[PDB]
This record gives structure tokens, C-alpha cells and sequence, in this order.
């Protein structure tokens, strides 16, 4: 009962859609918990000063690149037209 | 010294390194990029 | 894909090769070609899938850590799967090597020639702008901290222009245009270094020996070993101007000073004390091939002739077992097996304690460890 | 006492040198000569005071067991304390070497050239009586099982006369018999003459122009292929069409061990498929790929066919104790390479890395590539074979 599975594209299938939904959100601005506010300040200020000095464009770009090229389609693009 | 909790131990240092009017080194902004991405991933940075 | 290679040169840096194969087939900038080859290694399944480099500064396998195997696999595949006729693409790659240079320093090999890591130009690699414009490729020698003049033009290598306050072909494009201002880059003890740089390439120079171009860099690194830093070519060429004389004077002067300035008396004097830096700073260069490692050759010749001069002061120099394992390539295991078999004479009965002399170990190397090239007959029939 | 040497020949046995220096100065017999030098080192302080041999046959320090160091010391002491001009004495002494040949066989160095012990003629060394009488010295080559023809005279080396066992160490370098007093006047030849000539540093164009040390490696290797019985015609024919003959041999061996492989391909190892050839050519005298021509061609062949049939050669199972010999390093250095993940241990040893050095764990292709970077040493270099025929 090892039950190995096999998912292959059906015969006449023209192509294959892969849908998902990714949500970016500003939940990194404030730590979800800090039992010591003294460290919460040095992280919210860390985030603020990061954003001011080196803007979000690098992390945002490196995320949106993985979104916009097929990289979430992990191996399903090795043999794709 | 390039894990997460090590470069978090130096967050106070990074605050003043950014706060200077001069631009910081490339390696230190790489460290802070990794630190920010590790916050974006979120998680539990605790020691019980 | 399918590419055609341009007029392959022998002494042409790998990055230079990728530049002149990118800008030959279909690509505008070489970076695009690196992404193209990465996509290629995606298409055909591979392991360079992940770690194949897209920045040109880090193509040579010595750049990747724990991925050099994959990058050489990648170059192998590229060489026989992507060209009309196969190029010698892997021979140009500067990759690591297992062999060291004498004092605890690693080495990188390219083609058939292994360089010390001590002089590799981790950054800011110069160029011969003229040679760039004529030949159209970047010679590999520019990467090493000995080659300070173009052996073909006797010009100092331009490391920084006026338009480009620091320049390198890895971003330039094998053409004379600076980073900021688009214009020809060509600007500009000269001979005391030109001969050294010409001899660093496979060539001959009157004062310097005709060693293999792997042992020339060994000589250079050893010289920087004596001259605590600051490799200058003039002292080098004059030191090889009187070759059997200067080095003999050096070992005499170092050896005599050690014997007076020694703080402990003669019988317990050790050989890392007397002849400490020369002996172990020459023992492994490219390798102890006594025919090529001219330094260890001369040192062993001088020591053998004076082995018994003053109470055998040389011969009865205490060297620890671990130094015998260096004097003759061996394991502490094997010298242990030798001394319990009664091959060696551990003067006091009963392992890293100094219990053996130099003479009994030198004759031991003569008897039971004289290798093919680590061989006595190479230096005895010398000057 | 004070001695002088006649016409020092470089290609001469140590015993022959001692003979022609014993007869030259004051000694009618060599035994008295060696005895005299033993006493000369007796009154001198030395450690050869004890173990110095008086038998001529056992002077070469490879015969000296546990005492070669003292005898080499004695040889130097004589070379600078007993002659008008320093004699090339230690240069002719065939002695032990730490280095080995391909399957577990020790080696003997003479001068610059190292030979496999397996072909040493432990006894009954022949002679070229024409060469002996004409020259007056016995070359070292007469000691080795390869030199059975004289490269100088095209005459086969004689061992026994009609003197039923002739030996130069017991004759005295003259044409005289053992049980009779007369000269020694007596005597696929052509296939053997080329080999025996090429065995001394020379040129026999069907044979490669390798260093004379790797030539004996070639001969020992050929003895390895045909389990024994080194005969010269097979050698010269195998090297007649050299870029073709060894290719055919390795092709046929890989095809045979593939066809009759008792294992599937995904588990097919390198030890069985292509086992005797590779691990039998990896260190003929040492793995210099410019000289070690057979390892060079085997590696060229394997590289040119690394990925031929879905990685047949490439995915060949290799054990740590085979990685340590394909590319010089100790299994502890391999442990350091595999904890650094420079290696690819296709199977997971989850807890704390218990290094099993015997289980077939790596792929040959991924070890060939690991040799191509991280281990391409000075002469064990790829660029030596690729730019060949
Ligand atoms: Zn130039
Ligand atoms: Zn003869």
C-alpha cells in the first residue's frame, strides 16, 4: 500500500492553467509580539530607517520577480514550451 | 556571523550605520536586506 | 543553443573567452549570454541549474564554494554540447588545487600551471590596454600580482584610467572605452620588472632559471617569503644574477646569525631554530620536485656537503617527528612504524617531542624515501 | 685509507663499481676490499660499525632491511672521506622507495629512476659477456627483468655458460667460468630488442618517449593485463597503433563487464565495470598525466564519454576508498569535503554524519568533476591528455 501517484497532462489538453493569489501586506512594520517594548522600538525604527535609507525596491523587486516568472511553478517548467 | 539571530544582535549597530548621512557599505546593506526579508517571512525569534 | 567559437588562444582568461563568445554569436552584453547558458543548463537537466554564475566576475570555479564541481561539470557540458567544434573551455578556468605552497598557503591551477593563492588579484584586475585593442582578448596573467608589465609591450598594466577611475575588462567589454567617459583608454626600474614579467609567462630571461611556469610563481612566492612583503623585481633579478652565490650567502648569513644568537646550547639546538625559515619555507613550492624546486635543491645540496663540518653540528640538529613527516613525505603513523621497526634512532627510549636528529633523517630520506623527482641525483649534478 | 676510482660510469651497478675500484688500488679480491672498508669504518665512529655487509651481493640498501639508513650514511662517509675526487657512490645504489606502483607493489630507486620491485631479478642476474669484456663494468639494467637484450649489442643476455650459473658479483667482471677456466665466448628477437633498448632511455618509435621511470611502469602494467609473462611482441604491437589499441581494449572491457553485469545499471559500480583498468593504472609510478600515458588515455576516454547513454559512465557508483585513490586525499579529508558539501552523498546519513568509508555513495562523474576542480594538482592535470592524439 505505498500508493504512488501520477499526474500527467491529459491527452487532448491544449494547455494548463495554474492559478493562485499572493497578498503582500504591511505586517512587518510592527512585531506581532514583544514582551519587552525596548526591543520593539529598535525593530520598528529599524524598519523605518531601512525603508527611508534603502527603499523597498530591492526586496519588492526580488519578490515580484519570483511571482512574475514561473518560479512558484517549481519543476513544472523544466519541459515547457 | 551571517545567520539571522547574529545580525539581529547587531540591530543597534545597523540603526546608527543607516542613520549616518553617508551611504553604508554594500555588504552591510546585504546583511540588512537579509534581515528585512527574514522579518517579511515572519516567525518566532524567541529564546525560552 | 548552438554557438561558434572565435580563434581560440592559449593564454586567454576564461572571462575574456566568455566575452568574446557572447559578443560573437548573438548577444549584446555578456551578462545576457550567462543567463542564456543558465537557461541552457536548465533545458538539458543538470546540476549547474542552480549555481551557474551570471555575474562575470565569478565565473572561474575558484569563486564558487562547494559548487566548483558543478561549475566544472557545466563547463564540460558546454564544451561538447554548444559549439560547432569543441573549444578548450575548461583549460582556461582558474580553479582550486589541493597542493599548497611552502608556508601554509593554498594554490589555484589554470591549465597545466598552478599559481599560489597569495597573489591572485581578488579585485581590481589590471589590463594591457594596447594588448586589449590589438589581440582582442584578456590574457590570464593579468590576474596575478607578479605580472606588472606586459611581456609583449613592456608597458605597466593600466589598472585605472582617467575616464574610469578603476577599470577591468570583465565589465568593459574587451574594448577601449572607460566606464564613465566613452573614449580610448590607451594611456602609457622598468626593465628590472619587464624581464620578470616576461619570465612569468612561459619564456626565458637571462638571470632567471628555466623552471616550469608552475615553479616560477613558486620562486616569486618564496621571495616574498624572504622579503617579508613587497615583491620587488629588481632584488629578485639581481638575486638570480649571482644564483649559486647569493643563495649560499643567504643560507650562510641566516645560519651563522642563528648559531650565535641561539639562546640554548648546541646539542639541544633544533632545526626549526637553525635553518628554521628557509628549510620549511622552501620544502613545498609547487612540489618538492628537486629538479624544478631549485631552492630546496640548492639548500639540500649545501646541507649535504656540510653535513659533517663542525662536530656534525648540522647533522645533530633535533627535529621533531612531525618535522620528519615534512622533511620526507610520510605520516606520523608511518614514521612511528619505522621507529618501532628500529629504522630511526629515537635517541631517548620510552610523539611530537624532538627525538630525532637531522643527519639520521637525511640519510633516512636518502635510503627509504627518495622519490622519482624528490630525488638526490637532481641536485648533486648541478653547479 | 685512501682510494681512487677509474672512469666513473653513470650506468653501472654498485657492485661493479666496487669491483673495479677494488681491483684498481690494492685488492686482488673484492671481499678483502669490503672487509678493509668495514675496518676503516670500524676505527671511525659510525653506526655501520655493526651491520655493514661483507657479502657483495647484499650491499644495495634495498637488501639492507632495518638498516638502509646506516648504510647510506656509510656510503656518503666514503664518498667524501676515501677518494681523491668524490665518487658518485650513493647515486648507483638501488634502494627502497616509499612510493608504490599500481596494485600494491613497492618500488626501488636508482639515481633518478624508480623501478617496480616486481621485476628485480632477486637472483641469478644475467650478463652481457660481450658488453662485460668490452666495457669492464656491469650496467644496472642487467638486474631488471625487462632488460633481457643488450641495447648496445643486439645480443640476448646470458645467465649460464656451458659456468652453469654465471654472475658478475662472483666472477669478477671477466670472461672466466665457474667450474672451468675459459672465456664465456658464446652468443622474436627483433621485437625484444626494441623493448630492451627503449627500456634504457632511448627512442624506439613504436614506444612512447616517456621518462625512463614511467617505462618500467608501463612494463609492470602490461604484466598486469596479461596476468604474467611479459613478452615483447605483445608490447610492441599494443603500442604500434597506440591511440587505437588501448581504445579497443578499454571499449571491449567496458562492453564485456556491462553485458555480463550481475547488477542493474542504476547500481552498477566502477569497481566491477572498468575496475581492473582504472584502479590498475592510477599510479603506475605516479599519476603524472604527461608521463602516465595509460591513465591519461583512460581518463581521456572516460571524459569523452561521461554522458553518453543517460549518464552510463557518469552515474557509476564509487566508494570513499576509491575517491581517495582517484584523487589524492585521505578519507578524513574526504570527510571534510563531504561535511562542506563539496561532495554529493546521494544517500542521507541524517544523524550527526557517521562517515561510512566503504558504502558506494558517490557518482564517478561527480568525482571526476571534483577532480577537475579542487584536486587538479601540478602534473595530475587534465590539460596534459586533452591536447593529445
Ligand atoms: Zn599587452
Ligand atoms: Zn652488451
Amino acid at each position: 500500500p505505498h500508493q504512488v501517484d501520477f499526474c500527467h497532462v491529459p491527452y487532448g489538453a491544449s494547455h494548463i492553467e495554474c492559478s493562485f493569489s499572493v497578498s503582500f501586506s504591511s505586517e512587518l512594520r510592527q512585531p506581532y509580539k514583544c514582551n519587552s517594548s525596548k526591543v520593539k522600538q529598535t525593530l520598528v525604527q529599524l524598519v523605518e530607517l531601512y525603508e527611508t535609507k534603502i527603499g523597498w525596491t530591492e526586496l519588492a523587486t526580488r519578490y515580484l520577480m519570483n511571482i512574475c516568472n514561473g518560479k512558484w511553478l517549481w519543476k513544472n517548467t523544466r519541459k515547457a514550451y | 556571523g551571517k545567520d539571522f539571530f547574529s545580525i539581529l544582535q547587531q540591530a543597534e549597530h545597523y540603526i546608527e550605520v543607516l542613520s549616518a548621512n553617508k551611504t553604508p557599505a554594500q555588504e552591510t546593506i546585504n546583511d540588512m536586506h537579509f534581515l528585512m526579508a527574514n522579518l517579511i517571512k515572519g516567525g518566532m525569534f524567541q529564546h525560552k | 543553443m548552438f554557438l561558434q567559437r572565435p580563434k581560440p588562444y592559449s593564454d586567454e582568461s576564461l572571462e575574456s573567452f566568455f566575452i568574446r563568445v557572447a559578443n560573437k554569436n548573438g548577444y549584446g552584453d555578456v551578462h545576457r549570454f550567462l543567463e542564456a547558458t543558465k537557461r541552457f543548463l536548465q533545458d538539458i537537466d543538470h546540476n549547474g541549474y542552480q549555481t551557474f554564475p551570471t555575474d562575470i566576475t565569478r565565473i572561474n570555479p575558484y569563486s564558487a564554494k562547494n559548487s566548483s564541481s558543478a561549475r566544472t561539470a557545466s563547463f564540460l557540458k558546454l564544451a561538447q554540447l554548444t559549439f560547432n567544434e569543441p573549444p578548450e573551455l575548461l583549460g582556461l578556468a582558474i580553479n582550486r588545487t589541493n597542493m599548497k605552497y611552502s608556508p601554509s598557503t593554498s594554490a589555484v591551477v589554470r591549465g597545466a600551471e598552478v599559481f599560489p593563492r597569495s597573489l591572485l588579484r581578488t579585485h581590481s584586475i589590471p589590463c594591457c590596454p594596447l594588448c586589449l585593442r590589438e589581440n582582442g582578448y584578456a590574457s590570464y596573467l593579468w590576474h596575478f600580482q607578479g605580472y606588472e608589465y606586459c611581456h609583449s609591450h613592456n608597458v605597466p598594466l593600466i589598472t585605472t584610467c582617467s575616464c574610469g577611475k578603476e577599470f577591468d575588462y570583465r565589465v568593459s567589454g574587451l574594448k577601449g572605452i572607460c566606464c564613465k567617459c566613452k573614449e580610448p583608454i590607451t594611456l602609457t626600474g622598468h626593465e628590472a620588472a619587464c624581464t620578470v614579467s616576461n619570465w612569468l609567462a612561459g619564456h626565458e630571461s637571462k638571470p632567471l632559471p628555466n623552471l616550469p611556469k608552475s615553479y616560477r610563481w613558486g620562486l616569486v612566492h618564496w621571495w616574498m617569503g624572504i622579503k617579508d612583503s613587497e615583491f620587488d623585481h629588481f632584488s629578485f633579478v639581481q638575486f638570480f644574477s649571482n644564483w649559486p652565490r647569493s643563495f649560499h650567502s643567504i643560507i650562510e648569513d641566516e645560519v651563522e646569525f642563528n648559531l650565535e644568537h641561539a639562546v640554548v646550547s648546541t646539542s639541544e639546538l633544533r632545526l626549526k631554530d637553525l635553518l628554521g625559515r628557509l628549510f620549511f619555507g622552501s620544502i613545498r613550492l609547487p612540489e618538492r620536485n628537486l629538479q624544478h624546486n631549485i631552492i630546496l635543491g640548492e639548500l639540500l645540496c649545501y646541507l649535504e656537503n656540510r653535513l659533517w663540518q663542525d662536530k656534525g653540528l648540522i647533522a645533530n640538529l633535533k627535529m621533531n617527528a612531525l618535522e620528519a613527516t615534512v622533511m620526507l613525505n610520510c605520516s606520523l603513523d608511518q614514521i612511528a612504524s619505522m621507529v618501532e621497526q628500529r629504522i630511526l634512532k629515537p635517541n631517548r627510549k620510552s610523539v611530537t617531542d624532538y627525538l630525532f636528529h637531522f643527519g639520521d633523517i637525511f640519510c633516512l630520506w636518502l635510503a627509504e624515501f627518495q622519490s622519482d623527482e624528490f630525488n638526490r641525483s637532481f641536485y648533486v649534478s648541478r653547479w
